[PDB]
DNA sequence: CTTGACAAAAGTGTTAAATTGTGCTATACTGGGAGCCGTCACGGATGC
DNA sequence: GCATCCGTGAGTCGAGGAAGCACAATTTAACACTTTTGTCAAG
C-alpha cells in the first residue's frame, strides 16, 4: 500500500501470461475488428473514428465518464442494421474486447523493459506508463500474419516511447529530441575519447571525433546548452539553514536609489522645461514620450497642432538649443546623464 | 480602506478558476535558446503577464500608452511586470484529486464526515479498494451489496465481470467434458485437472478435429496459427470451410458431407454463465449488460433470465450471459467527491444530535467530534466537496522564479519541478483516456496523479518523499515553504532583514555617558547615507544627490567636510544597539551615537550586564530609526538611561559592576590592625605616646578609658572632608585608615574613603541631605549596598539624577580600582594551615571506615555514603578555613575582596583555587570515592585532571542542550501570552488573591515567616484590594504597595498582626484580551504604576524565559519549570486526598492503604510500599492535600480543590525553582502565564444553547453566553474549569494567524479553513505578520489618537468657530 | 552577509523586545519600511534624500507572498474591513 | 567529512588532520545526540 | 509659416535554411532496487 | 485501562554559494521592395 510500485506489480500479476495460441487469437480478433469497423464505416457512411469510439465505449461499459446519448443513438442505429451488418458489429465488439485483453496481458513485458531505463531523469512509474502508451501503439500496429511473436514487435515501440518520454520530460527546460540525441552522441564520443586518452579530452578532439561540421565553438555551445538548471533550495553548510536563493539578488525591480534618481531626473526636467515656451515644451514632451506614450513622429505632432513637419522640426530644434543654453548657463542637469 | 480582519476558507473550483488568468496546459518553462517563456507553460507571458513593464511578447506594444490593453498578436496584456508576482494559474485535472491536508491530518476531516477510518480512506483514495455508490441489485456471497461498502479488486471483478477460470490441459489428453456443458464444483474436466466452480465449460483451442464423412472418421490437426470456424456437432456440406489459416494452401476444407467434432482442447474455460441458443438475428451485441426479462434474440422469443454481461458467439452461434451485476463501484477522489456531494449536512447534524444522547462515553465523544466538524462546515458556509481539488492553483512564476545568475547558470525552485510532474501526469492521463486505455493503466495513472498532487501540496507526508533524480534531497513543497523553523512565517513574516543596519565588534568605552555609544565613522557614513547626501546637497560639498553619492562611492574621493556634515546629521539622533540572543527586552537599547576613529563600537560598561555582553569578541548590530515616531520612541522609551530597573524583578539592572564595585569596596573598607589589639590606657595622651613609641598601631582597637576606639580616631581629627582629603593627598593618612571627621555638624569616626564616597554621592546628586539619607556609611560598599543605593536614588530623585550618579560612581570606581593596586599572584591564593590537618583527619577517618568495613560492621552502599558524607564535611571545613584565614590574616587579599564585594568569584571557586577541588562525578552520575585533594595552585595530577574532565564535559553538554530548551520555552511563553496588554485603567472587579506571608514548614509543622525576597517578589508594586490596618497605618483600598509598604507589612507580620495580604492580581483580572492598570500594579522598569497600553504579556514571557539558561539541568531545575508550564503529569506524581476527612493508616506487609474518613464517605488509596508518606494517624487532611512527598499532578489538584488552588500551586512551584537558583522574578509574570493557561473551560451541560457537552471553549465566551441566556431567561450553560499547557493553550487561540505561525501550521490552517475562522487581529503577532501598528505601546487605541496643539492655533480655532 | 552586502537579521526575539518596549512605529518601520515595502521603501528613501519625513508604510510584500502561497494551497485568504467587505491589497493587479 | 582545510597556522592544519567527528554520512547528528555520546568515557584516557 | 528633392529606418512579402516534432524500426525478451541506523517527550488515535 | 504506531517539536546572531533515421510541419535570417519619415534647401 505504501509503495506504489508494489501495488502496481500486484495489480499486473493478476493477469495470466498469454500463450502463443491466445496471443494469435487475440491479434486475429483485433485485426478482424478493425476490418469490421472499416466495413461498417464504408457501408453506413459514418466516421471510422466515431464508430470506433462508440464500440470502445460500449465495450468499456458505463464505468467511464461526447455525451453518452449520442453513443446510445449510434449503437441503436448500428443494431438496427440487418444480420449481415450486425455480424460486423459483433466482430468489432469482439475485436475491441480482444484488444483490451491483449493490452492488459503485456504489462509484465513493459515493466521488464522499463526497469532498465531507470535513473535517467524520470521515475520508474512514469517510464512504465510511457511504455504502456508505447504498448498500446504496438497493439494498434501489430500484425500477426508475419508469424512473429508479440514481444519482438512490442519491445521496439515500448523502448521508443520510453526514450521519447525521457527526451521530452527529464529536463526542467525542455530540449527537442534532435538536440537530445545530439547531446547524447556528444557525451558518448567524449566518454570514448576520455577512456582512450586516459584524460579528459579538450573540445578540439571531441569536435574532430564527432565528424564534419563540428568545431570547438559548437561543442562548447552544446555543452553549455546541456547544463541542467540548479535548484534554488540546495543547502550549503553542515546546518540546514542556508539556500542558494539567499545569495541571489533581485535585479529586476528598481532599487530605491534608482527610483529616487529617476524621480529627481523627472523633477529637474520638468523644472527645466518651464523655461521653454508653452508650445515648445509640449512639442518636446510629445516627441520624447513624456506623455507616457511612444515618441510621436513629426507628422503626428504637426497634425495634432495643425502644422507642417518642417516647422515642427525647426521649433523642436530651437527649443532643444534653448535648453542646451540654459543647461550651459546653469549646469544643474549634467549629473543625471551618467 | 483599512484591513481589519483576515478570513481563510476553502476555495471552490469555480473560485480557483476565477483566480486564474489562464489554464497551464504544458509543462514547458522557457525556451532553451531564446530564453523566452513557452506558450501555455508555467512561465507563459499570456497568463501571468509580461516579463518587463509595458511590452508584449510579440514586440508590438512597448509603451504605457496602451495601458490595460491585451495585444491581439500575442495575447499578452500590456501592464506593469509586477503583476507577474500576483497573477496565478490553474491546472484542470482530468480526474479529481483529494487535498492531502484534509486526508493525512489526523483526525481525517473527510473521514470524519464520511465516517470512514484512515486506512479505509487511504485505500479508497489511492486505488486499493473499491467503494459502492449504487449497488444496482448486486449480491455477494449470498449477502446483497449495500451502499458505502468497501470492495477489494477481486470482489469488484467478481461482481462486475462474473466468475471465470481457465484450466490448462496437458498436451495430448482429451477433456472428458464436451463443449457447451454445465459442470459442478469438483467435477473432473480432464483426467489430470478438475474444475473449481460450477458453470459452462468451453473448449479454448481444439488441437484435433474429427469429421465423420458419410458415404470415414478422417481427422485433421490444428496448429496455433489455425483457427476452427465451425462448432462441435455441426453438419458440414462438401466444400464448406472448416479451419481457417494464414496460408490458404494449408486451409482445411471438407471433401464430402459430414459432422464436425472437436477434440483435444488446449484448455477448458469454465464460466458462470447462462447459454441461450438462437436462430434469427440477435437484438444485443457483445459487451452490453442485460437484465431478466430483456430481449436477447429472435425478436423476443429468447429472453434473458439473469443479470450479466452478454456476449455473442458466432462460431457456436449462442448468446452467453455471464452472471454479473452492473454495480456502481469506484475508487480514487471521484468516489469521495460524489459521497461528499451526496451528504446533507442538516440530516447528518440531526442524526449526530440524536446520537449525542447515548449513555456511552466513547459514542458521545465521537458524535461530538463529528458534530463539531459538521457545525464548522455549516457555519463557515463551505461545501465538503470543495476538499477535493478539481482545478489545482498555480503560484505566480515570480514566487517560483527561474532566474539567470551572473555566471549564466539557471536557478529554479522545486515548485517548478512539482508543477512539471503534475502537468506531465495530467496530460498523460488525458492521452490514456482519449486512447481508451484499460482499467489497470488508467487506475495507475490516476493514482500517480493523486500522488503528484499530494507531493505538490505537502511533500513527504504520505509515502516516500519526492526527490530530484540524481540526488536524495526532498523537493520543497508549499507546506514545507510555509511551515517549520525555515518556513515563511518564522523566517520572513515574524522576522525580517532590515535596511540601515550594520554590525561590528564592541569594545569598552569608560569615557562615554550612560546614553552614548561609540559609532565608527565609516559605519555612521554608510548607515546615514541618505541623510548625509541630503546634508551635502544642503551645503556646497556636492551639487546634487547623485554627485554626493558618486563622491561617497570612492574612499579616496571623500573630502574632509563630509565628516563634519555627518556629525551635523547625527546631532540629536539615536541608534539602536542589539546583541543576539535578545533574551529579555533590554537586549536592544537606544544610544546617542558618538563618532570615533576606528572600526569597533564603544559600549558603556554599565549596560553590559543588561546586554549580557563581555568584551571577549562579542558583536553587536546597529539599527537606525528613521521617522519622528521611531526617533521619539527610541529617545523616550528605548533610551539606555531611561531603563535603569529590570522589568523582571524591579531591582536596578544598570548598576555598578566588577571594576566599579572593586574600587568602591576597596576605598570604603577600613584597616584592622593587630599590634595593640587590646591594650588599655588611662588617658588619650598615653595612647598617643605609645603610638609614637611603636607599641600600638594606628587602627589597633584599644580602650582609652571605658570606650573602645583606635589611635587614628584620636590623633587625626579633621574639621571638614576637605582637610581629610588634603591630608590623604599628602600621605599623612590613607583612605583605609579610621579617623575622626566633622561632617554635616556630626563628629563621625570613619575612613576618608567613606567620607569621599559620601562626597561623591552628594556631588553626583547635587543635594547633600538627600545623598546623606541615601547611603549607609558604616559598611563597605558591596554589590548589594550599591544596588540598594541606586534603587533609593531612583525612587527619590528620578532617572536623570540616577544616571548622573551612576556615571559618577562608574568613573570613581574605575579610577580607584586603577590606583588601588589590585593584582592576582600565585601567592594570593593562600593555603590555610588547617587544610593539612583536615586532610589528615579525613585520611584517618577513611582508614577507620575501611577497617570497620573489613570487620563486616557495614555494607558497601552505606560505606560509600559515609565516605561521601565525610568528604563533603571535609570540603565544607576547608572552605570555612580558607575564608576565616582571609578574613583574619589577609583582609585585603584580592580573592577575598573580589568574593566579598561581589565583583567576581564565589566561595566555591575560591575554595577550588585555595582549598581542595573536592569530589567529582562519574559520567554515569556516581561520584568517585577518592576526591581531588589538590587545588589549582598546588596543581592537579593527570588522573585528577582526567576525573575533573568528566564533570567539565557534563556541564558543557548540559549548557549546550539547555540553551535550546530555554529558548524554545521562551518562544512558547511569548506565543501564548502575546495578546496580553494593559487595556484599561480599572476593570472594576472585586476579586483578589490573598498572598500568604507565612509558609507551613513541615519539619517544624508550623507557620514560619517567608523570606524577605519572596515577599518582595510577591507583593512589591501591587494594588491592595482591601484596606489594611497594620501598626497604626491604614493602607486604603487601591493603594500601590511600594518597597516601604512591603517592609511595613513584613514588620507587621513579624509582630503577629497580619497573616496574608489581599492584593489585586492578573489572575482575578476581568479585562478581555488583556489586563488592567489597577490589577498589574507598578511597571517594574520605572517603579511607578503601569502605563496603559504596555505589552505586559511579552514582558512577562521574556522575564520568565531569560533566566532559563541559568537554571541547573543536571523534576528539578529547568525541566521542572517546563513540566510546570506544560501542565504535564509527573512520573513520580504525588497522591492527594480527593475529599476532606480524617486520615487513617492501614500499613500492612501485604499492602499499604490510606483511608480518608468522613461523616458518610470513605475513600481508599493504595500507596506503593516505598512511599514517603508525610501524614500520620490523627490528622485532618483537606481536599487536594498531598499524602506522599512528590510532585502534585496539576489536573488532579484542579479537579479536587479548584482553579484558585491549582493556580496558586503552579505559581508557587514555578517560583520555587527560580528562588533555588537565586534568580529574583516577580510573581506577576508567572500569574499572567497561568491565567493564560487557565483561559479555557469545558461544557458539561449544554442547557439552552447550541454548544455541545464536552466542548472546550474560552471562559470569557462561556460567561458571556451564560449572562446572555440569563438576561432573557434561559438555562445557563454549565462549565468546568480546564487546565492546559502553554503549547495547547497557544495552539487553540481564536486567531489562526498566530497559531499557524507558532506551531502545527498545517493543522491550524486546515481547521481554520474548514471553520472559516476570521482573525480579528487582537494580539501582537498578527499585526506583525500584516505589518500593521501593533495594539500596544504607542499603537494602543488609548494613546494613539492624542492631539498636540499650540496656544495660538487653538485660540484661532476657538475664535473662528465660536 | 557582509560579502553579499546584506542587512542585519531582525529575528523574532528583536520583534519581541520592540513589542515589550511598545515601540509600535519602530517595529512597523523595521517590518515594512526598511525590509520589504517596495513602494514604501522607495518613497521613504526619496523623502529622506529630499529632506522630508518618510511616508506612512503600506502592506509588506511578505504578506502578499503569504496570501499567494495560501491561495496556491487552495485556501481562500481574504482581507476584510470594518464592514466585512473584501479589501484588495494588490491594488487591483491580481483582479481579473 | 571532507572539510575545507583550516591552515591559518601549521598547528591549525595539524589539529584539523587529527580531528575525529561523530557526525557525517552514516553517523550521529548534531541534534539527535544525547549525553551518552557527548560524555568523556573512562576509556578516553590516553586515546581521545 | 509654406513646397519640393533626397537618404536612411522600419515594415511588408517571398525564399530556403535551420529548427522542430512526429512516425518507425518485426528472432525473442513478460513482476524493483535500495535500504538497512545511537533520541526523548508529548499529544492522540487504534485497537485489544 | 493499556501497549503501540504516527506526527511534531527540540535558541539567537554570523559565515558559510546510455539510438538513429527519414520526413513533414514551424520559425526565421536573408534579401527586395514600397512606406514613412528626418532633414535639407528655398524663401
Ligand atoms: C570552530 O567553531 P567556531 O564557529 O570557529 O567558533 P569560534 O570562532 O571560536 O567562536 P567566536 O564566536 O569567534 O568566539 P568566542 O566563542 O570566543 O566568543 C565570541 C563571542 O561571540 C558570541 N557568540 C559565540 N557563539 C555564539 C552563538 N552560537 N550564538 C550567539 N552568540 C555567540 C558570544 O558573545 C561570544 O563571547
Ligand atoms: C561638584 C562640582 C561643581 C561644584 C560647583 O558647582 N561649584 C562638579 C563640577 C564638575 C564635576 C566633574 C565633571 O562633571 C567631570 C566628572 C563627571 C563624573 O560624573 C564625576 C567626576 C567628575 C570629575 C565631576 C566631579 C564633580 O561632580 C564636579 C567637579
Ligand atoms: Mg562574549
Ligand atoms: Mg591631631
Ligand atoms: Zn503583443
Ligand atoms: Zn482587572
Amino acid at each position: 500500500t505504501s509503495d506504489p510500485v508494489r501495488q502496481y506489480l500486484h495489480e499486473i500479476g493478476q493477469v495470466p501470461l498469454l500463450t502463443l495460441e491466445e496471443e494469435v487469437e487475440l491479434a486475429r480478433k483485433v485485426e478482424e475488428g478493425m476490418e469490421a469497423i472499416k466495413k461498417l464505416s464504408e457501408i453506413t457512411g459514418l466516421d471510422p473514428d466515431l464508430i470506433r469510439e462508440v464500440v470502445r465505449a460500449k465495450i468499456l461499459g458505463s464505468a467511464r465518464v461526447l455525451d453518452p446519448k449520442t453513443v446510445e443513438e449510434i449503437d441503436q442505429k448500428l443494431k438496427s442494421l440487418p444480420k449481415e451488418h450486425k455480424r460486423y458489429l459483433h466482430i468489432a465488439r469482439e475485436g475491441e474486447a480482444a484488444r483490451q485483453h491483449l493490452i492488459e496481458a503485456n504489462l509484465r513485458l513493459v515493466v521488464s523493459i522499463a526497469k532498465k531505463y531507470t535513473g535517467r531523469g524520470l521515475s520508474f512509474l512514469d517510464l512504465i506508463q510511457e511504455g504502456n502508451q508505447g504498448l498500446i501503439r504496438a497493439v494498434e500496429k501489430f500484425e500477426y500474419k508475419r508469424r512473429f511473436k508479440f514481444s519482438t514487435y512490442a519491445t521496439w515501440w515500448i523502448r521508443q516511447a520510453i526514450n521519447r518520454a525521457i527526451a521530452d520530460q527529464a529536463r526542467t527546460i525542455r530540449i527537442p529530441v534532435h538536440m537530445v540525441e545530439t547531446i547524447n552522441k556528444l557525451s558518448r564520443t567524449a566518454r570514448q575519447l576520455q577512456q582512450e586518452l586516459g584524460r579528459e579530452p579538450t573540445y578540439e578532439e571531441i569536435a574532430e571525433a564527432m565528424g564534419p561540421g563540428w568545431d570547438a565553438k559548437r561543442v562548447e555551445e552544446t555543452l553549455k546548452i546541456a547544463q541542467e538548471p540548479v535548484s534554488l533550495e540546495t543547502p550549503i553548510g553542515d546546518e540546514k539553514d542556508s539556500f542558494y536563493g539567499d545569495f541571489i539578488p533581485d535585479e529586476h525591480l528598481p532599487s530605491p536609489v534608482d527610483a529616487a534618481t529617476q524621480s529627481l531626473l523627472s523633477e529637474e526636467l520638468e523644472k527645466a522645461l518651464s523655461k521653454l515656451s508653452e508650445r515648445e515644451a509640449m512639442v518636446l514632451k510629445l516627441r520624447k514620450g513624456l506623455i507616457d506614450g511612444r515618441e510621436h513622429t513629426l507628422e503626428e505632432v504637426g497634425a495634432f497642432f495643425g502644422v507642417t513637419r518642417e516647422r515642427i522640426r525647426q521649433i523642436e530644434n530651437k527649443a532643444l538649443r534653448k535648453l542646451k543654453y540654459h543647461e550651459s548657463r546653469t549646469r544643474k542637469l549634467r549629473d543625471f546623464l551618467d | 480602506k483599512e484591513v481589519r480582519k483576515v478570513r481563510i476558507a476553502l476555495a471552490s473550483p469555480e473560485k480557483i478558476r476565477s483566480w486564474s488568468y489562464g489554464e497551464v496546459e504544458k509543462p514547458e518553462t522557457i525556451n532553451y535558446r531564446t530564453l523566452k517563456p513557452e506558450r501555455d507553460g508555467l512561465f507563459d507571458e499570456r497568463i501571468f503577464g509580461p516579463i518587463k513593464d509595458y511590452e508584449c511578447a510579440c514586440g508590438k506594444y512597448k509603451r504605457q500608452r496602451f495601458e490595460g490593453k491585451v495585444c491581439e498578436r500575442c495575447g499578452v496584456e500590456v501592464t506593469k511586470s509586477i503583476v507577474r508576482r500576483y497573477r496565478m494559474g490553474h491546472i484542470e485535472l482530468a480526474t479529481p484529486a483529494a487535498h492531502i491536508w484534509f486526508v493525512k491530518d489526523v483526525p481525517s476531516k473527510i473521514g470524519t464526515l464520511l465516517d470512514l477510518s484512515a486506512t479505509e480512506l487511504e485505500q479508497v483514495l489511492y486505488f486499493s479498494k473499491y467503494i459502492v455508490l449504487d449497488p444496482k441489485g448486486a449480491i455477494l456471497n449470498g449477502v446483497p451489496v449495500e451502499k458505502r461498502q468497501l470492495l477489494t479488486d477481486e470482489e469488484y471483478r467478481e461482481l462486475r465481470y462474473g466468475k471465470q477460470e481457465t484450466y490448462p490441459l496437458p498436451p495430448g489428453v482429451d477433456a472428458l467434458v464436451k463443449d457447451g456443458e454445465e459442470v459442478v464444483k469438483g467435477q473432473e474436466l480432464a483426467p489430470g485437472v478438475v474444475s473449481r466452480l460450477d458453470g459452462v465449460a468451453l473448449y479454448r483451442f481444439p488441437r484435433r478435429v474429427r469429421v465423420e464423412y458419410v458415404k470415414e472418421p478422417k481427422d485433421y490437426r490444428v496448429q496455433p496459427h489455425m483457427n476452427v470456424v465451425v462448432p462441435e456437432g455441426a453438419r458440414v456440406e462438401a466444400g464448406d470451410k472448416i479451419v481457417a489459416a494464414i496460408d490458404p494452401e494449408e486451409e482445411v476444407i471438407a471433401e464430402a458431407e459430414g459432422v464436425v467434432h472437436l477434440h483435444e482442447p488446449a484448455s477448458i474455460l469454465v464460466v458462470k454463465a447462462r447459454v441461450y441458443p438462437f436462430e434469427d438475428d440477435v437484438e444485443v451485441s457483445t459487451g452490453d449488460r442485460v437484465a431478466p426479462g430483456d430481449v436477447l434474440a429472435d425478436g423476443g422469443k429468447v429472453k434473458s433470465d439473469v443479470y450479466g454481461r452478454v456476449e455473442v458467439d458466432l462460431v457456436r452461434n449462442v448468446v452467453r450471459v455471464v452472471e454479473s451485476y452492473d454495480i456502481d463501484a469506484r475508487m480514487g477522489a471521484e468516489a469521495i467527491q460524489q459521497l461528499l456531494k451526496e451528504l446533507d449536512l442538516e440530516a447528518l447534524e440531526k442524526e449526530l444530535l440524536e446520537e449525542m444522547k447515548h449513555p456511552s462515553r466513547a459514542r458521545r465523544a465521537k458524535a461530538r467530534k463529528r458534530l463539531e466538524v459538521v457545525r464548522a462546515f455549516l457555519d463557515s458556509g463551505n461545501r465538503p466537496e470543495w476538499m477535493i481539488l478539481e482545478a489545482v492553483p498555480v503560484l505566480p512564476p515570480d514566487l517560483r522564479p527561474m532566474v539567470q545568475v551572473d555566471g549564466g547558470r539557471f536557478a529554479t525552485s522545486d515548485l517548478n519541478d512539482l508543477y512539471r510532474r503534475l502537468i506531465n501526469r495530467n496530460n498523460r492521463l488525458k492521452k490514456l483516456l482519449a486512447q481508451g486505455a484499460p482499467e489497470i493503466i488508467i487506475r495507475n495513472e490516476k493514482r500517480m496523479l493523486q500522488e503528484a498532487v499530494d507531493a505538490l501540496l505537502d511533500n513527504g507526508r504520505r509515502g516516500a518523499p519526492v526527490t530530484n533524480p540524481g540526488s536524495d534531497r526532498p523537493l520543497r513543497s508549499l507546506t514545507d515553504i510555509l511551515s517549520g523553523k525555515q518556513g515563511r512565517f518564522r523566517q520572513n513574516l515574524l522576522g525580517k532583514r532590515v535596511d540601515y543596519s550594520g554590525r561590528s565588534v564592541i569594545v569598552v568605552g569608560p569615557q562615554l555617558k550612560l546614553h552614548q555609544c561609540g559609532l565608527p565613522k565609516r559605519m555612521a557614513l554608510e548607515l546615514f547615507k541618505p541623510f548625509l547626501l541630503k546634508k551635502m546637497e544642503e551645503k556646497g560639498i556636492a551639487p546634487n544627490v547623485k554627485a554626493a553619492r558618486r563622491m561617497l562611492e570612492r574612499q579616496r574621493d571623500i573630502k574632509d567636510e563630509v565628516w563634519d556634515a555627518l556629525e551635523e546629521v547625527i546631532h540629536g539622533k539615536v541608534v539602536l544597539l542589539n546583541r543576539a540572543p535578545t533574551l529579555h527586552r533590554l537586549g536592544i537599547q537606544a544610544f546617542q551615537p558618538v563618532l570615533v576613529e576606528g572600526q569597533s563600537i564603544q559600549l558603556h560598561p554599565l549596560v553590559c550586564e543588561a546586554f549580557n555582553a563581555d568584551f571577549d569578541g562579542d558583536q553587536m548590530a546597529v539599527h537606525v530609526p528613521l521617522s519622528s515616531f521611531a526617533q521619539a520612541e527610541a529617545r523616550i522609551q528605548m533610551l539606555s538611561a531611561h531603563n535603569l530597573l529590570s522589568p523582571a524583578s524591579g531591582e536596578p539592572l544598570a548598576k555598578p559592576s566588577r571594576d566599579i564595585i572593586l574600587g568602591l569596596y576597596y576605598i570604603t573598607q577600613v584597616r584592622k590592625e593587630k599590634k595593640g589589639a587590646g591594650l588599655e590606657f588611662a588617658t588619650p595622651e598615653e595612647a598617643l605616646a605609645a603610638h609614637e613609641r611603636g607599641e600600638v598601631a594606628l587602627n589597633a582597637p584599644i580602650k582609652v578609658a571605658g570606650r573602645e576606639t583606635s589611635v587614628g580616631r584620636l590623633k587625626y581629627v579633621f574639621a571638614n572632608p576637605d582637610e581629610a582629603l588634603l591630608a590623604v593627598a599628602h600621605g599623612i593618612v590613607d583612605l583605609q585608615d579610621v579617623v575622626t571627621v566633622r561632617y554635616m555638624g556630626k563628629r563621625l569616626e570613619t575612613s576618608p574613603g567613606r567620607i569621599l564616597f559620601a562626597r561623591i554621592v552628594a556631588e553626583a546628586v547635587e543635594d547633600e541631605k538627600v545623598a546623606w539619607e541615601l547611603i549607609q556609611l558604616d559598611v563597605p560598599q558591596e554589590k548589594n549596598s550599591l544596588k540598594d543605593l541606586v534603587y533609593q536614588a531612583f525612587l527619590r530623585l528620578g532617572m536623570e539624577k540616577t544616571a548622573r550618579l551612576l556615571d559618577a560612581l562608574k568613573y570613581y570606581g574605575f579610577t580607584f580600582s586603577t590606583t588601588s593596586g589590585i593584582t592576582i599572584g600565585i601567592d594570593d591564593a593562600v593555603i590555610p594551615e588547617e587544610k593539612k590537618q583536615y586532610l589528615e583527619e579525613a585520611d584517618r577517618k577513611l582508614l577507620q571506615i575501611e577497617q570497620a568495613y573489613e570487620m563486616g560492621f557495614l555494607t558497601d552502599r552505606e560505606r560509600y555514603d559515609q565516605i561521601l558524607q565525610l568528604w563533603t564535611e571535609t570540603t565544607e571545613k576547608v572552605t570555612q578555613a580558607v575564608f576565616k584565614n582571609f578574613e583574619e590574616n589577609y583582609p585585603f587579599n584580592p580573592l577575598y575582596v573580589m568574593a566579598q564585594s561581589g565583583a567576581r568569584g564565589n566561595p566555591q571557586q575560591i575554595r577550588q583555587l585555595c582549598g581542595l577541588r573536592g569530589l567529582m562525578q562519574k559520567p554515569s552520575g556516581e561520584t568517585f570515592e577518592v576526591p581531588v585533594r589538590s587545588s589549582f595552585r598546588e596543581g592537579l595530577t593527570v588522573l585528577e585532571y582526567f576525573i575533573s574532565s568528566h564533570g567539565a564535559r557534563k556541564g558543557g553538554a548540559d549548557t549546550a542542550l539547555r540553551t535550546a530548551d530555554s529558548g524554545y520555552l521562551t518562544r512558547k511563553l511569548v506565543d501564548v501570552t502575546h495578546e496580553i496588554v494593559v487595556r484599561e485603567a480599572d476593570c472594576g472587579t472585586t476579586n483578589y488573591i490573598s498572598v500568604p506571608l507565612f509558609q507551613p514548614d513541615e519539619v517544624t509543622r508550623s507557620l514560619r515567616l517567608r523570606k524577605r525576597a519572596d515577599i518582595e517578589a510577591g507583593l512589591y508594586g501591587r494594588v491592595l484590594a482591601r484596606e489594611v490596618e497594620v501598626l497604626g497605618v491604614r493602607l486604603e483600598e487601591g493603594r500601590y504597595l511600594s518597597m516601604d509598604d512591603v517592609h511595613l507589612l513584613i514588620k507587621a507580620a513579624e509582630a503577629g498582626e497580619i497573616q496574608e495580604v489581599p492584593v489585586r492580581s492578573p489572575l482575578t483580572c476581568q479585562t478581555r484580551y488583556g489586563v488592567c492598570q489597577k490589577c498589574y500594579g507598578y511597571d517594574l522598569s520605572m517603579a511607578r504604576p503601569v502605563s496603559i497600553g504596555e505589552a505586559v504579556g511579552i514582558v512577562a514571557a521574556q522575564s520568565i524565559g531569560e533566566p532559563g539558561t541559568q537554571l541547573t539541568m543536571r523534576t528539578q531545575g529547568l525541566p521542572r519549570v517546563i513540566e510546570l508550564f506544560e501542565a504535564r503529569r509527573p512520573k513520580a506524581k504525588a497522591v492527594i486526598s480527593e475529599i476532606d476527612g480524617v486520615v487513617r493508616i492501614e500499613e500492612t506487609e501485604e499492602k499499604l492503604s490510606v483511608f480518608v474518613e468522613s461523616e458518610g464517605f470513605s475513600k481508599e488509596y493504595k500507596l506503593p510500599k516505598e512511599a514517603r508518606l508525610l501524614v500520620k494517624d490523627g490528622d485532618y487532611v483537606e481536599a487536594g492535600q498531598p499524602l506522599t512527598r512528590g510532585a502534585i499532578d496539576p489536573h488532579q489538584l484542579l479537579e479536587a480543590k479548584g482553579p484558585e488552588a491549582v493556580e496558586r500551586y503552579l505559581v508557587e512551584e514555578i517560583q520555587k525553582v527560580y528562588r533555588a537558583q537565586g534568580v529574583k522574578l516577580h510573581d506577576k509574570h508567572i500569574e499572567i502565564v497561568v491565567r493564560q493557561m487557565m483561559k479555557y473551560v469545558e461544557v458539561t451541560d449544554p442547557g439552552d444553547s447550541r454548544l455541545l457537552e464536552g466542548q472546550v471553549l474560552e471562559k470569557w465566551d462561556v460567561e458571556a453566553l451564560n449572562e446572555r441566556l440569563i438576561a432573557e431567561g434561559k438555562t445557563p450553560v454549565a462549565w468546568k474549569p480546564l487546565l492546559m499547557g502553554v503549547t495547547k493553550s497557544a495552539l487553540s487561540t481564536k486567531s489562526w494567524l498566530s497559531a499557524a505561525s507558532f506551531q502545527n501550521t498545517t493543522h491550524v490552517l486546515t481547521e481554520a479553513a474548514i471553520a472559516g475562522k476570521k482573525d480579528e487581529l487582537i494580539g501582537l503577532k498578527e499585526n506583525v505578520i500584516l505589518g500593521r501598528l501593533i495594539p500596544a505601546g504607542t499603537g494602543s487605541d488609548f494613546v494613539r489618537f492624542t492631539q498636540v496643539v499650540d496656544q495660538k492655533t487653538l485660540k484661532a480655532i476657538e475664535e473662528a468657530r465660536k | 552577509g557582509k560579502a553579499q552586502f546584506g542587512g542585519q537579521r531582525f529575528g523574532e526575539m528583536e520583534v519581541w523586545a520592540l513589542e515589550a518596549y511598545g515601540a509600535a512605529h519602530t517595529l512597523q518601520e523595521m517590518l515594512t519600511l526598511k525590509s520589504d515595502d517596495i513602494e514604501g521603501r522607495n518613497a521613504a528613501y526619496e523623502a529622506i534624500i529630499k529632506g522630508e519625513d518618510v511616508p506612512e508604510p503600506s502592506v509588506p510584500e511578505s504578506f502578499r507572498v503569504l496570501v499567494k502561497e495560501l491561495q496556491a494551497l487552495a485556501l481562500d485568504v481574504q482581507t476584510l474591513d470594518e464592514k466585512d467587505n473584501p479589501v484588495d491589497i494588490f491594488e487591483g493587479l491580481a483582479s481579473k | 567529512l571532507s572539510q575545507f582545510k583550516d591552515e591559518t597556522n601549521p598547528l591549525s592544519s595539524l589539529r584539523h588532520k587529527r580531528r575525529i567527528s561523530a557526525l557525517g554520512p552514516g553517523g550521529l547528528t548534531r541534534e539527535r545526540a544525547g549525553f551518552d555520546v557527548r560524555d568523556v568515557h573512562r576509556t578516553h584516557y590516553g586515546r581521545i
